[PDB]
């Protein structure tokens, strides 16, 4: 980890991300509100 | 989904499982799929009689 090293010898961080398609999913996923009038609601899906 | 349906009932009775209706309400849900083909109760009574 020297500053004089070139791009080949410079540190290139690697952080693995692997989304698993297993059986039990996670909630890895909002407007405001109206009071009294005809609207379309997606309340909790 | 390992759903735990819990309801405590502190009712008067001379013998267990008496008469009366008490609906079992859902308390805690677990969204983790595991193969539970066997079962035991962890009973750490210690103070037992
Ligand atoms: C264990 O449970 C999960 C969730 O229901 C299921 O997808 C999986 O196939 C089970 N494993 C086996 C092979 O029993």
């Amino acid at each position: 980890f020297r500053p004089t090293y070139g791009v080949g010898h410079q540190p290139y961080r690697v952080v693995v991300l692997s989304f698993e398609l297993l059986h039990a999913p996670a909630t890895v996923c909002s407007t405001n509100l109206v009071k009294n009038k005809c609207v379309n609601f997606n309340f909790n899906g | 989904y390992f759903k735990i349906y819990s309801k405590h009932t502190p009712i008067n009775l001379g013998r267990d499982l008496p008469q009366g209706f008490s609906a079992l309400e859902p308390l805690v849900d677990l969204p983790i799929g595991i193969n539970i083909t066997r079962f035991q109760t962890l009973l750490a009574l210690h103070r037992s009689y």
